[PDB]
């Protein structure tokens, strides 16, 4: 779509491998650098899509 | 002994799983449940039990997967000992397949409990393309 076609997403943040055909529905905030976020949209805290 | 309960975290957060034969249908349904703190379908009247609480789940929300079948051969009314039915089930995860077998064997008498010494071995019941990954399961009781 010339106009913005957002529909189609994918995840680049789960630091884990996966096995053979599985989907994977993780909504929540990945956190990185062993410190607990606790928040939304923070620095280090990356939402996964 | 009616269903079980699959999932990793169970608390509407994560893909859930959910089996349950206490219907008039054997129902599985592979949906984002969110299971309330007792997961339980037995206090009811005094010395009888009914199919109450039939939302277990307080919420199934945006989910994928559901089938129905035929349902499983059980014993009629509710007996204290001379217990002759024995059931087995065996559950696997393996390539993204949700594996389940079973078998039944009527007619088993005993004083002790633990199993006995029966070389049975299990027919193959179903196969189910959930895929998705599990890691904690509950049973469910009546
Ligand atoms: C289901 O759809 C709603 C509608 O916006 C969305 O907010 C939610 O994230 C979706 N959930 C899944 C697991 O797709």
């Amino acid at each position: 779509k010339v106009s913005g076609n957002y529909n189609y997403l994918y995840r680049l943040f789960r630091k884990s491998n996966l096995k053979p055909f599985e989907r994977d529905i993780s909504t929540e905030i990945y956190q990185a650098g062993n410190k607990p976020c606790n928040g939304v949209a923070g620095f280090n805290c990356y939402f996964p899509l | 002994i009616r269903g079980w309960i699959f999932g990793t975290t169970l608390d509407s957060k994560t893909q859930s799983l959910l089996i349950v034969n206490n219907a008039t249908n054997v129902v599985i349904k592979v949906c984002e449940f969110q299971f309330c703190n007792d997961p339980f379908l037995d206090h009811k009247n005094n010395k009888s039990w009914m199919e109450s609480e039939f939302r277990v789940y307080s919420s199934a929300n945006n989910c994928t997967f559901e089938y129905v079948s035929q349902p499983f051969l059980m014993d009629l009314e509710g007996k204290q000992g001379n217990f002759k039915n024995l059931r087995e089930f065996v559950f696997k995860n393996i390539d993204g397949y949700f594996k389940i077998y079973s078998k039944h064997t009527p007619i088993i008498v005993r004083e002790p409990e633990d199993l006995p010494q029966g070389f049975s071995a299990l027919e193959p019941l179903v196969d189910l393309p959930i895929g998705i990954n599990i890691t904690r399961f509950q049973t469910l009781l009546a």
